[PDB]
RNA sequence: CCAUCUAUAAUUUUGAAUAAAAAUUUUGCCGUUGCUAUGGC
């Protein structure tokens, strides 16, 4: 049997900037 | 200007949250209070200030992240 | 047989041109005819590189000749206008000369090139 | 202070021109007009 | 009337010009978000039209132009409102012009038929030199050296020029007016190159400090300084991502900087003149790269000083493709001007066949975003236009451009019309001078204007 | 910076007409070549 297909990261870096 | 970048999220339905490794670029600057921090955090991801946390913030030899 | 001679190959040139880059940044390079001439009578100098296309080419004879009296090494490379862009300088550079400082930071890089024009020489 | 600046200019370019004699086997004036 | 219900109404307004326009309409819509996918959507080489060209040069009284930004409003799909600054900037393209003379000049090139006109200048001089002489107190409103190079804002409502006073002075694009001045802080950080992220307010400056810089233009704050060439940082590119690519110059080296990942991929090209011609049975090796532009998120493509035009792929560390000597050999040396001897014999010699020739270096190489086509530019006299294969694999010459004479700095490229039609404007800035330096011989023939090239397509 | 208000420019009424007037909306310098294009510094 086959293993399970890999899954890709469902978050991702976000990114913000102040001052 | 401060920049705050967030890394090696992951989703944790388990405890019903969101981890992650927080980088905070702040040049010519101390360094960055946690209310604040987590009022930005709140702002990226659309969240209330309540419901996010942060802790563990070790400023880099030299200073400046 | 040529009055250029001997001319550095494709390869060998980007190994001088990367040499002059460092000696520029590390104040040990001499830019022009007049200095190497200087650096030659002082004894001072590594060795000599030369443009092959200075027009005319005659202007830069003179060093090979101070070159060989105080056994320097010497080499040209094809493009003068290449030359003056590893030194550093706005301008083209016919001519350059490497300072001897046993104590440099890129002994290890001039001495691996001055090895391989005494073998062209 | 001017007259000596075209001094030290016209020994620069009697250096080049008295190369171009040296080294050449039968040199030629077009040069040394230009110069 | 709530905003969700306008947003209803422009989206029902848009949607109905598609199908005045026009499976069609489905197409057209995924084609709208195509750029959020960082891969090259814009098949259009083959239906370009080189030949019928409408080639034309305008003089410009500055000295050596360095460099040439271009921006073109665009229409936003998530608000359906135009990038123009003001109600008066409607569908108004303007390009701006930076000269070693110092002076920052601006065109309107809106009417593709006539040539730039110009409409607002500003000069800087000797008035501008800081009196403190500390790094931090170089904040004068006008530039005291050369400026090399000019960026325009995505949103038309900044420019921003860079130069060797290690000064970043951001102008109002309407008046030319500077509204903000920030040091660079280093000794030796002239600004080389400036690249503006795509719909986005950061700006990416290479300084000859080794290093590249990044800014926010609304906050006019810098942000983060990125570290790993060991070279003068010559070139910029961006994309609508955040990963700006530069060349290294001499160090022969290509960088691809992932800013949220804080990371870096090195590139480098690893070619030697010696096995070329083993695997043939004039070679140059490469010297130094000084150009580089992004094709895609996923590839770019750089130029190098023995004229070698190169692609690039993120998955491969080395070359995909190489195309060498782009430009052709430089002229032959006179043989009246080698050397000084009477008989032409002896001259010929010291030519030393064709072992002294020396390829064209790449000044310029841009190409159009999310494209399959990318233009080239050197002295030789002609911008050569390349297409790019369907697998981007490889590329292939589409056809050159004669009217161009000189040195080309900078190209940058506009278009207009209708979706399924399109005119393309190419601009490119030709000088006397390559733009670091007075290196180079004069080439015969160049003159300081600016190079525009009308392609009409058809297929 | 944006809008607005002026300014400049264009069509129109009285008007031989000027005139007012409502109204509206390719170069820093030097040449050659056309009636536009490129040679030198």
């Amino acid at each position: 049997p086959r293993a399970a297909k890999k899954r890709r990261p469902a978050a991702k870096g976000k990114n913000l900037s102040f001052k | 200007a401060v920049t705050i970048r967030t890394r090696k999220v992951i989703s944790n339905p388990l405890l019903a949250r969101k981890q992650f490794v927080v980088d905070v670029l702040h040049p010519n600057r101390a360094n960055v209070s946690k209310d604040e921090l987590r009022e930005k955090l709140a702002e990226v991801y659309k969240a209330e200030k309540d419901a996010v946390s942060v802790f563990g913030f070790r400023t880099q030899f030299g200073g400046g992240k | 047989n040529p009055k250029a001679f001997p001319l550095a190959d494709a390869a060998l040139t980007q190994q001088i041109l990367d040499v002059v880059q460092q000696a520029a940044n590390l104040r040990q390079l001499k830019k022009g005819a007049n200095e190497a001439t200087k650096t030659l009578n002082r004894g001072i100098s590594e060795f000599i590189i030369m443009a092959a296309d200075c027009e005319p080419i005659e202007i830069l004879l003179h060093l090979p000749l101070l070159c060989e009296d105080k056994n320097v090494p010497y080499v040209f490379v094809p493009s003068r206008v290449a030359l003056g862009r590893a030194c550093g300088v706005s301008r083209p550079v016919i001519a350059a000369s490497i300072t001897t400082n046993d104590a440099s930071a890129i002994k290890t890089q001039i001495y691996a090139v001055k090895d391989k024009i005494e073998t062209l020489l | 202070k001017n007259k000596g600046r075209i001094s030290r200019y016209l020994a620069n370019k009697c250096s080049m021109a008295s190369r171009i004699d040296n080294y050449s086997e039968e040199p030629s004036n077009v040069f040394g007009s230009v110069l | 009337e709530n905003p969700a219900d306008k947003r209803r109404r422009l989206a029902k307004q848009y949607l109905e010009n598609l199908k005045s326009e026009a499976d069609i309409i489905a197409s057209r819509l995924k084609e709208d978000v195509a750029e959020q996918q960082g891969r090259v959507f814009r098949y259009f080489g083959d239906k370009l039209l080189i030949s019928e060209a409408k080639q034309s040069f305008t003089r410009v009284g500055e000295n050596n132009l360095t460099c040439i930004s271009c921006f073109q409003p665009v229409l936003n799909k998530y608000t359906f409102e135009e990038s123009s600054n003001g109600d008066k900037n409607k569908g108004r393209l303007f390009a701006y012009t930076v000269s070693k003379d110092l002076q920052l000049t601006k065109y309107d090139i809106t009417d593709f038929s006539k040539r730039p006109k110009k409409l607002k200048y500003a000069k800087g001089g000797a008035k501008y030199i800081p009196t403190s002489k500390h790094e931090y107190e170089n904040t004068t409103e006008g530039h005291y050296d050369e400026i090399l190079t000019v960026a325009a804002s995505p949103d038309g409502k900044y420019v921003v020029t860079g130069g060797r006073d290690r000064k970043l002075i951001v102008w109002s694009t309407e008046s030319l007016s500077p509204v903000k001045v920030i040091p660079t802080k280093d000794r030796r950080g002239e600004v080389l190159s400036l690249a503006f992220r795509k719909n986005s307010d950061q700006l990416y400056a290479s300084c000859a400090d080794f290093k590249i810089r990044t800014y926010s233009i609304n906050q006019f704050s810098q942000l983060e300084i990125l570290y790993g060439h060991h070279d003068i940082v010559e070139d910029i590119s961006a994309l609508a991502m955040e990963r700006c690519v530069t060349v290294g110059a001499r160090d022969r080296t290509a960088m691809l900087w992932k800013i949220p990942d804080e990371t870096r991929l090195t590139f480098r090209g690893g070619d030697e003149p010696q096995k070329l011609l083993r695997r043939w049975m004039l070679f140059f090796c490469e010297g130094s790269i000084d150009v580089v532009s992004m094709v895609d998120d996923f590839h770019f493509i750089t130029g190098s000083d023995n004229g070698n035009i190169c692609l690039w792929s993120l998955a491969k560390k080395k070359p995909i493709f190489t195309e060498r000597i782009a430009h052709g050999i430089l002229p032959e040396p006179s043989f009246n001007d080698i050397s000084g001897e009477t008989d032409e014999e002896l001259r010929k010699r010291q030519l030393q066949g064709k072992k002294l020739l020396q390829p064209f270096w790449i000044t310029s190489l841009y190409a159009i975003p999310y494209s399959n086509v990318f233009i080239s530019g050197s002295w030789s006299g002609s911008l050569k236009v390349w297409k790019i294969s369907d697998n981007l694999r490889s590329f292939e010459l589409l056809g050159e451009l004669s009217g161009a004479k000189g040195v080309v700095t900078k190209i940058q490229v506009v278009e207009s019309g209708k979706h399924g039609k399109e005119k393309f404007r190419i601009l490119a800035s030709i000088a006397k001078e390559h733009r670091l330096g007075r290196w180079i011989a004069n080439v015969s023939g160049a003159r300081n204007g600016i190079y525009s090239a009308v392609i009409d397509q058809t297929g």
